[PDB]
């Protein structure tokens, strides 16, 4: 049993017709102190998987090393390490899910909420969630922390069920994700303007976008707001 | 819960209710509170349901190993003591158990051992365990005799559970009756308390307070 | 720990360490067990090479395992103490858990099990001891007499002998013991036991020990004079 | 302080027919007032014509189901591909659950299938392994809303034959698989209306001698 | 591997003897003779130090006679270092018993414990046995004065008079000849010293070659006194008995 | 609840001219209930005397332990243990139970057989040695004993004068403590004679 | 000396091959499987007439549906029997059912090769494990100290095994009744035994689906021996 | 000679005699054949009986839905190694939701057998194994030796008289590798291969044991009247 | 359990122990014998936490019976009481201590003296002319202090014991269902069946 110290906030994600999108801001908070502004919380594994992590950053870095070690280990005595016997998103997730549940069962959890986004060998979209309790679930849209409360409602308006996935393009999906990140910046006190976004497409592969910013923000209406009730000036 | 067991001329009567509750919610009315350890030995279920089920089932395995090794029926004394020694090892861990280990052997005759999750092991003639134990005791104490017939003893056990089932909110559903003889136990059926109450009320003239 | 396999099979299928343990028993002083109709008698040889002995304190050959069971032996004396201790502990353990004293068969089966264990455990040699275990089961009047040996096999006997010159006394018992009519009284059983030892013992002075076990935990060891009276009566009948 | 347990909501329902058995469960997965997934399968085909669901804390639920499926696999290896009977499966699950007696799987487990005589069988477990063959068992969030309805409509409790006025009970006539599915659907429709954690979808697994069949139905998503 | 170098200390010979026990007994037969004689009013322990030197500090030396507690003492024959390992274990056992029951350990119980330890080394562990034979002289309120002996086999027996070490055959015959049951301590003292004087491999028996002790109820009223004799006191008793 | 004041009782030790004195009450109780008026708290191993206050089971256990250890000491050393050495043994033995201690207040008293020097020492439950010249106090009336000893004590008292001082120090301290009293014993210790005196006191 | 788990140049474990020689010295035990039941019979071979032969226990119950006969160093079989009984009872506890005869036999045979430098040597005893389950019906297994077990329609182990097996070769057919098997065991036991076969120096037993495992009374066996003598004198 | 007392001792020519003696136990064992195409992999095993009353010793063991082996030599050792394979296959599925690659299964068996050849007290495994499987890179056939040497092959045979079947497969190599999408013809080639190792005895209904795994075929063993088709 | 009394008179030790066994709300038994014979001339009564009491008493019994067989000799009451005290003193610093208070009444055949030992769950041993555990002493000791004499007969001891029990029955809130009385003397142990 511990308490999280340096923390990362929402990870948001969704499926679209040819793959998955996942995003997370570049902030490592220290309570209310916005301590670290250059933290990458999307960690790619190979060219087919991106693991998005929220919660304790020290545990994230540990998980980051486990995944790095997993790739090394998979390549051992494996002539098809970059082909048929490459790591799948499903393999990577099940491994993490095992670790997370084992660690919670020893009463020493990895204080995280994780979303594994990727594309399988057969082109199938993979998107599944796992957290410090070892709880797992899949959905057309997945989000951690504040993202669950604010991003999911917006992302679910695009892909409300399984049948909406083939109807959703990468441009529409990315637009929805980027808008959700703006909404989270407006409303999450532990978020930053800077974020990373990753697209894993079955045709165009892994596209990893760094140093993105929330833009097209509405603040002008603030000038008209005065006082808290009766004040006119 | 209401479970009882008493020794008499014809052996042992075991009688239990059937209700299981989680708070005020009635989880089940068809629970088996008599564990059939083996064809000769019975155990009652009170306190923790799993603890009683698991360990009294495990119990039957130990007795089976005993009679394989020793080529002889295990005594009720040895039988009950295996359980009491087991739960005593777990003392403090939070096992919840209140049971009567009932059996009829040659050397002992009809024997009842009250076994407890605190490690208590008591030989006795009449035992009543559960939330409705006090109600069952009243009927038992006032009507019990050693020279009861098997028919009257069975009814006394049935009637005593009914007394508890009526008054105790956490007892009811149905009554399970067993009669333990030297050649083994004999099951004497499941008796719905709803139907049994009205039947007993009319035939006996009891429960005048209740309108029927 | 020391894990060396001392007891092992040889090409001819023999475990020499177990067989050499029997040779230690062959060297041991003779012990004899005879069960009557309502008693069992354990006779034991005391070699008279050792005089100036203190017979009060010297370890007696017959040992009580419980109030109702006794154990005698032939072979290594030091080894026998380990089996006797284990048996006594198990007897109390049985009373504690089963709420009933051990049957003679159960106690035998336990001791025999210990002996067996030492024939296929690493870093140990077998016991150089064969035992005669006698007594009466709780609330039972049927006499019990069992024999164990280093290998760990055990069995029930109407009468049996172990130790040096046990071949001779077994020869005697096989012709003198009738199964259809065993020694009906304590006297007859003790007499037959003393007679069987007199085939081997040498002098019937302090060389013969006799212990009589009867039902309901009635165990008593005969004194020198009591035994000497049997020795006297046997030879006076023999002079004819 | 770290709390190793959580509540993923959900409601499951097992009903034993004459020569069939159904195990149903909603597909909604939740924490607090949020929906995690509108379709997260909760009832599983475990092989050997056995269906299982471990409702409550989903991590323990998934762990138990996974271990039981594993037990079925090893039962085949160790015992010459022998079919694991529903009663044997039930006893095995007790030991899996009681194995963690002092750090329990926080789930209410139900399995369903056919017994060795081909009759419908449902078994119901508490978190620590006390189990029981039953004809009818709802588990989870809306169990208190469903069971009284089942007492009334399956077992015909408190129902008497008109004209007799309480003297003759309504006879316990056998229900067909089509009749059971109607009661399952109405149970969940009613539960969805009055319980916030119940909704989205209903997945029913039907077990017969022919095998395991699945049926899915929409539920209200509010 | 290691098996190659294993002597296998705990095995039977084809005749059914324990090789190492038999060879340890052979070792003990070359050790200085120790004699114990039990009388009605006490016990005598007499023992011969092995070919000593004139420069050996005798008054502070102890190789034969050791104190286990206030009631029990032992005479050693064999490897002194092995004996001290066992002696310390016996001293601890006596104290454990006293702590447990609040009563001094009965002699036989102590003897059985040490004998069981010796036995263990002959049956398991793959170690060599202790090359030691003890004579136990002790008193308790059950059996009174008691003499025991134990040897490397772990077998122990009770005695009225007994010898261990060198020339036990000659010594035991001499004791068997002159011992009587109604004998007293002062007579037993004389017998012990006379026996050693005849069986010794030395030219003459002197005070510097001896260790001597008595366990007497010759303590003021109902209690027992151990007396480990000093060099001058051994010299006096040698003159008194008429050996020097 | 407090283990050091369940059973009650006191020990006091004093030095005099070529002599030491150690004294104790005889009470053993279960809080308010008086259980025994014969529970002596002073023991001796050879010529070294040990008083022990506090939890009675530990008093008994430690006595048995130090008897055990001083007996083995004597067999190996071939001489009786001295007060200075025993004091270190008591300290070592208590501190080895640092995080599960015996709830006691031991007091050593004796005369060194070789130097003839009077010696006393006290300990806390955990082994810290208090080697005072004048006096050592222990038990549930230790405050009272400190008050009595501090005023009544003067150095170089003769054995028979020291007896009066230590007796009056004990008695009047015990009479101001609910959990002490019910009789008292005083040991007057000289180099080769020890006198033990039971005192007459109020029995409430 | 040499390792306990050493291979010979022929590719066999010395200790296992040597334990097989000890089994050859053991008393004869015969098993015959039929569609009406499996029969187990043994030679008791008392070393002296004073030995009470009914105390010789070479046929043993493992469970109600599984019996066992032994040959060789019979003291070694006790821990094997203990394990078998435990395995049978434990499986019933875990699975609320009888355990398959093969699965039981496999559990016993897993102990066999657990020796080295675990126990110090292999077992010096062979077992004939006979039983019944619903899946494979009546079964007879031969469990060796090598860890190998063969199922048999009929099998003899012990000193008179090769002579008895040759006799079982000719006599066994798939339509044997239980009564025919009982007499056949008695016939072959009598053939290979040193002493003359009677109810005191030989023992019979069987396992049927209805009645389970049963050791035969000396009175019951005596009648079958008398029935055997008459039918052999009949031609 | 002087260097065969245990597995920890090299001979003067650098040989491990205990391993070679363990290898000899395989040659005494009954013949078993392994062969594969691009779609399927087949095991054919000649089971051995003690006598006419006895059953025929089972030769083939299932390790997972997609993998299994046939044995030749000490059957208990095969049970240990197959049990180990079952666990490793199972660990891969539970932890990584991943079917264990046949090549990796061979690496694990090699390493397990190796530890028994370099340490004192233990002994080499006295069994040879033919592992077949269908994984993400298609059909596979492995040959395990208790020296630790595992070899991926198109076809092979181990046991007594295995050289006859091995030569046949060496001739038939170009034919049987092309038997794709036809399980019956691939088994026929295996049954014809193992027939080259027979003398005096022939393939009967309770003598023959066949197993197969493939693209849409779980590892399934055929015994009894199920193999009468191929006799 | 509740009340256990002990009194050592001239030539015997008398132990009185309550018969009631109460588990919470109900009195499950009114004939419970809270004692074990450790040896022919040594009896131990006991009271404390449920399960622990009997487990401890039988454990002690087994150990003394083992010693008796090994040595063919009965340990003195003092020796037995010291053994028992050590077990309780060992127990108090265990993971889960035995919550058991005992009285050991024995007749020393060597000294020809009755002996009563009082030992609590901490391992606090005291030899007494009369003793008790729990609240029993609070009601009875004033009577025992007044009437007790070391030269009392067994019959006088029983009369003083009756007076103690009567005071308990009057002033104690709990119904302990009377007492089973046992006498330990030179002839061994016997139960007073009418009390
Ligand atoms: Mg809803
Ligand atoms: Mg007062």
């Amino acid at each position: 049993t511990q308490q999280p110290i340096v923390t990362g906030t929402s990870v948001i994600s969704m499926k679209y017709d040819n793959g998955v999108i996942i995003a997370a801001d570049n902030l490592g908070s220290y309570g209310s102190l916005l301590r670290f502004n250059g933290v990458e919380r999307l960690i790619p594994v190979g060219d087919n998987t991106v693991v998005g992590i929220s919660g304790d950053i020290s545990d994230m870095q540990h998980i980051e090393r486990l995944l790095k070690d997993l790739v090394t280990e998979n390549a051992y005595d494996n002539p098809l390490a970059d082909a048929e016997e490459a790591l799948e998103p499903s393999y990577i997730f099940e491994y993490l899910a095992t670790v997370m549940y084992q660690r919670r069962s020893k009463m020493n959890p990895l204080w995280n909420a994780i979303i594994v986004a990727g594309v399988q060998s057969n082109g199938d979209q993979f998107l599944r969630y796992v957290n410090l309790l070892g709880v797992t679930y899949s959905s057309p849209t997945l989000a951690t922390g504040f993202g669950a409360h604010m991003a999911n409602p917006l992302l679910r308006k695009v892909v409300d069920r399984e049948s909406d996935i083939p109807k959703t393009t990468v441009q529409v999906a990315e637009e929805a994700i980027v808008n959700a990140m703006r909404v989270l910046y407006y409303r999450d006190a532990r978020s930053s303007r800077n974020f990373s976004l990753a697209i894993i497409d079955k045709n165009t592969g892994l596209t990893f976008k760094k140093n993105l910013q929330v833009e097209n923000m509405k603040w002008d209406f603030a000038k008209d707001i005065k006082g808290y009730g009766t004040q006119k000036i | 819960t209401t479970t009882l067991a008493f020794r008499f001329q014809g052996g042992i009567i075991v009688a239990v209710d059937s209700r299981a509750t989680a708070g005020n919610w009635v989880a089940s009315q068809t629970v088996k509170k008599v564990i059939e350890i083996n064809p000769f030995l019975l155990g009652t279920m009170a306190g923790g349901a799993a603890d009683c089920q698991f360990w009294e089932t495990w119990l039957g395995s130990q007795f089976r190993l005993h009679e394989l090794r020793e080529k002889e029926r295990i005594s009720v004394a040895a039988a009950s003591k295996i359980l009491s020694n087991l739960v005593y090892q777990y003392k403090g861990a939070g096992l919840s158990m209140g049971t009567m280990i009932c059996g009829y052997t040659r050397k002992e005759g009809p024997t009842i051992y009250y076994v407890d999750s605190d490690g208590t092991r008591l030989k006795g003639d009449i035992f009543c365990v559960g939330s409705g134990q006090t109600f069952a005791y009243g009927v038992l104490d006032s009507n019990y005799k050693w020279d009861l017939s098997v028919e009257d003893a069975l009814y006394l056990g049935k009637r005593s559970i009914l007394a508890a089932a009526h008054r105790d909110a956490y007892s009811g559903g149905s009554v399970n009756l067993y009669h333990v003889t030297e050649d083994g136990w004999i099951y004497h059926g499941n008796h719905d308390v709803g139907e049994l109450f009205w039947k007993v009320k009319e035939e006996e003239g009891s429960f005048n307070n209740v309108i029927g | 720990g020391y894990d060396r396999a001392l007891s092992i099979f040889s090409p001819d299928g023999h475990i020499f360490q177990v067989e050499y343990a029997l040779e230690a028993v062959k060297r041991g002083t003779c012990a004899v067990g005879v069960k009557g109709k309502n008693c069992v008698v354990l006779g034991c040889e005391r070699r008279s090479t050792l005089k100036l002995q203190d017979t009060r304190i010297t370890p007696s050959k017959v040992s009580k395992i419980d109030s109702h069971v006794v154990l005698s032996f032939s072979g290594l004396n030091a080894d026998s103490r380990i089996l006797i201790e284990k048996a006594r502990v198990e007897a109390q353990s049985h009373r504690l858990t089963l709420e009933d004293p051990v049957t003679v068969e159960y106690l035998t089966r336990y001791v025999a099990g210990v002996q067996q264990r030492y024939t296929q455990s690493g870093g140990v040699r077998p016991f150089g001891v064969s035992t005669l275990i006698a007594g009466f089961d709780p609330r039972d009047d049927e006499p019990k007499l069992y024999q164990t040996e280093p290998s760990g096999i055990y069995s029930s006997w109407s009468a049996q002998t172990i130790g040096r010159n046990s071949k001779t006394v077994r020869e005697f018992l096989e012709k003198n013991y009738d199964r259809k009519e065993p020694p009906a009284t304590v006297e007859e059983c003790v007499k037959l036991t003393v007679r069987s030892l007199l085939e081997v013992v040498q002098t019937g002075a302090k060389n013969i020990e006799i212990t009589v076990v009867k039902p309901d935990s009635d165990i008593v060891a005969l004194s020198s004079e009591e035994i000497n009276q049997y020795v006297t009566q046997i030879e006076q009948e023999k002079q004819e | 302080q770290f709390n190793p347990y959580g509540d993923n909501g959900g409601t499951i329902l097992g009903i034993a027919g004459e020569d069939f058995a159904v195990l149903a469960g909603d597909t909604r997965n939740i924490t607090d007032y949020s929906i995690n997934s509108r379709y997260e399968p909760k009832v599983f085909d475990c092989g050997d014509n056995i269906v299982m669901s471990a409702n409550g804390f989903a991590a323990d639920g998934d762990a138990l189901v996974k271990r039981f499926k594993n037990s079925v696999k090893w039962y085949h290896f160790d015992h010459n591909d022998k079919k694991l009977s529903i009663n044997s499966a039930a006893r095995n699950i007790q030991h899996l659950l009681y194995g963690k007696r002092f750090f329990p799987y926080y789930v209410h487990t139900i399995i369903a299938g056919l017994d060795e005589d081909g009759k419908g069988a449902v078994y119901s477990f508490d978190p620590v392994g006390s189990y029981e063959r039953e004809q009818c068992r709802a588990g989870g969030a809306a169990a208190s809303l469903i069971m009284p309805f089942l007492d009334n409509q399956v077992n015909f409790k408190n129902q008497y034959e008109p004209g007799t006025n309480g003297k003759v009970k309504k006879p316990l006539k056998y229900l067909s698989v089509e009749e059971v599915i109607k009661l399952v659907r109405d149970s969940f429709t009613s539960a969805t209306e009055r319980h916030i954690q119940v909704g989205d979808g209903l997945e029913i697994l039907i077990v017969t001698k022919d095998g395991v069949r699945k049926e899915f139905y929409e539920l209200k998503r509010d | 591997g290691s098996r190659r170098y294993d002597s296998r200390t705990t095995i039977f010979s084809p005749e059914g003897r324990l090789y190492q026990v038999e060879y340890a007994l052979e070792s003990i037969s070359h050790a200085g003779t120790a004699i114990g004689i039990m009388a009605s009013d006490g016990i005598v322990l007499a023992a011969e130090r092995k070919v000593t030197s004139t420069l050996l500090e005798q008054d502070t030396s102890t190789e034969k006679l050791y104190k286990l507690n206030d009631k029990i003492a032992v005479a050693v024959a064999g490897l002194t270092a092995d004996a001290e390992i066992l002696i310390n274990t016996a001293r601890i056992h006596a104290q454990n018993y006293l702590k447990t029951y609040n009563e001094d350990i009965p002699v036989e119980i102590l003897v059985r414990r040490l004998s069981d330890i010796k036995q263990g080394y002959t049956q398991h562990g793959g170690l060599r046995p202790f090359g030691v034979s003890f004579i136990y002289a002790g008193y308790d309120d059950r059996y009174g004065y008691q003499l025991y002996t134990s040897n490397p086999s772990g077998n122990y027996t009770g005695w009225k008079a007994i010898s261990v070490g060198a020339n036990t055959s000659a010594a035991q015959t001499l004791l068997q000849m002159d011992y009587k049951d109604d004998m007293k301590v002062d007579d037993a003292i004389e017998l012990a010293l006379k026996t050693l004087s005849k069986t010794t491999d030395s030219s003459a028996l002197t005070y510097d070659r001896l260790e001597f002790a008595t366990i007497r109820k010759g303590a003021n009223d109902g209690e027992v006194y151990q007396k480990i004799f000093k060099p001058q006191e051994i010299k006096d008793i040698l003159v008194k008995t008429g050996i020097t | 609840s407090d283990p050091s004041s369940i059973n009650g009782g006191i020990v006091v030790a004093m030095t005099g001219k070529d002599c030491v004195a150690i004294a104790c009450d005889l009470r053993l109780g279960s809080q308010s209930l008086g259980v025994s008026n014969k529970f002596e708290k002073i023991f001796h191993y050879g010529h070294v005397f040990l008083g022990i206050t506090g939890l009675a089971t530990d008093v008994t256990t430690l006595n048995e332990m130090f008897r055990y250890k001083t007996n083995l000491y004597k067999l190996k050393e071939e001489r009786a243990i001295e007060p200075e050495t025993f004091t270190q043994l008591v300290s070592s033995s208590l501190y080895e139970r640092r995080f599960g201690p015996y709830f006691v207040g031991p007091v050593v008293a004796g005369i060194n057989s070789k130097s003839g020097k009077p010696f006393i020492a006290g300990f806390d439950l955990i082994g810290c040695i208090d080697e005072a010249k004048d006096f050592i106090v222990s038990g549930t009336a230790s405050d009272q004993l400190f008050g009595m000893c501090e005023s009544l004590y003067e150095p170089n008292l003769e054995p028979e004068d020291l007896f009066e001082t230590i007796s009056q120090a004990l008695l009047n301290a015990a009479d101001r403590d609910a959990l002490s009293g019910w009789g008292a014993v005083v040991y007057i210790i000289k180099k080769d004679e020890v006198v033990k005196r039971y005192l007459k006191m109020r029995q409430d | 000396d040499r390792g306990v788990s050493t291979f010979s140049p022929e590719g066999r474990l010395f200790q296992v091959e040597y334990s097989l020689e000890a089994i050859k010295l053991g008393s004869t035990a015969i098993g015959i499987a039929t569609k009406e039941g499996v029969v187990l019979g043994v030679e008791k071979r008392a070393t002296s007439p004073l030995l009470e032969s009914d105390s010789i226990e070479k046929i043993v119950e493992i469970d109600r549906h599984i019996g066992c006969a032994m040959s060789g160093l019979t003291a070694d079989a006790r821990s094997m029997i203990e394990h078998a009984r435990t395995a049978a009872v434990t499986h019933n506890l875990y699975y609320d059912e009888d355990i398959n005869v093969e699965s039981l036999t496999q559990s016993v045979c897993d102990l066999a090769l657990r020796f080295g430098e675990l126990m110090s040597r292999p077992f010096g005893v062979a077992l004939l494990i006979a039983g019944h389950d619903a899946d494979d019906g009546y079964q007879l297994f031969h469990a060796e100290p090598s860890g190998t077990f063969y199922r048999y329609n009929a099998k003899a182990i012990g000193s008179g095994s090769e002579g008895a097996q040759a006799e079982l070769l000719n006599e066994w057919h798939s339509s044997l009744t239980l009564k025919e098997a009982e007499l056949l065991v008695l016939k072959i036991l009598k053939q290979v035994m040193e002493e003359k076969l009677d109810e005191n120096n030989a023992q019979l037993s069987c396992i049927t689906k209805q009645d389970g495992f049963k050791i035969y009374d000396n009175e019951k066996t005596a009648e079958l021996i008398k029935e055997l003598k008459e039918k052999e004198a009949a031609e | 000679n002087n260097y065969d007392g245990d597995t920890v001792t090299f001979s003067p020519t650098g040989r491990l005699f205990q391993v070679e003696y363990a290898l000899e136990a395989i040659k005494q064992g009954s013949v078993t054949v392994g062969l594969r195409s691009n779609t399927h992999a087949v095991l054919v095993a000649l089971k051995r009986n003690a006598d006419e009353l006895s059953s025929y010793q089972k030769k083939i063991i299932k390790c997972d839905e997609h993998m299994g082996l046939s044995l030749a030599g000490l059957a208990p050792d095969a049970r240990v190694l197959s049990n180990y394979l079952r666990q490793q296959c199972n660990y891969s599925s539970l932890v990584f939701n991943r079917k264990l690659a046949v090549e990796r299964a061979g690496h694990l068996l090699c390493d397990k057998a190796q530890k028994n050849t370099q340490s004192y007290g233990g002994r080499p495994y006295g069994v040879g194994l033919l592992i077949i499987g269908y994984d993400k890179s298609g059909a596979h056939l492995l040959e395990f030796q208790p020296s630790g040497n595992v070899t991926e092959l198109y076809g092979t045979a181990i046991g007594a008289r295995s050289q006859g079947a091995k030569t046949y497969l060496e001739r038939t190599l170009d034919t049987f590798i092309k038997i794709d999408g036809n399980p019956d013809e691939l088994i026929k080639a295996g049954v014809e291969a193992i027939s080259q190792s027979l003398r005096d005895e022939s393939l009967t209904v309770d003598n023959l044991s066949i197993a197969i795994v493939g693209k849409d075929t779980p590892f399934t063993i055929y015994d009894g009247e199920a193999v009468a088709k191929y006799i | 359990m509740d009340i256990i009394l002990g009194i050592r008179v001239q030539d015997s030790v008398i132990l009185a122990s309550s018969k009631a066994v109460t588990r919470g709300i109900s009195v499950l038994k009114d004939s419970d014998d809270k004692t074990r014979q450790l040896s022919p001339h040594t009896l131990m009564s006991f009271a404390g936490e449920a399960g622990d009491t009997v487990q401890f008493a039988e454990y002690i019994q087994a150990n003394i019976q083992l010693y008796s067989i090994r040595e063919d000799y009965e340990l003195s009451p003092q020796a037995v009481s010291s053994f028992v005290r050590q077990e309780l003193a060992k127990s108090i610093r265990s993971r889960r201590p035995y919550q058991v208070n005992v009285l050991i009444g024995g007749y020393d055949k060597k000294k020809n003296k009755p002996e009563l030992y009082q030992i609590d769950y901490l391992g606090t041993k005291v030899e007494l002319p009369y003793g008790a555990h729990g609240y029993s002493g609070f009601y009875t000791f004033s009577l025992l202090d007044h009437h007790y004499r070391p030269d009392m007969t067994t019959e006088e001891g029983l009369d003083l014991l009756k007076l103690c029990v009567q005071e308990l029955e009057k002033r104690m809130p709990m119904d302990f269902k009377g007492v089973i009385v046992k006498i330990v003397d030179k002839d061994g142990i016997r139960q007073v069946d009418d009390f």
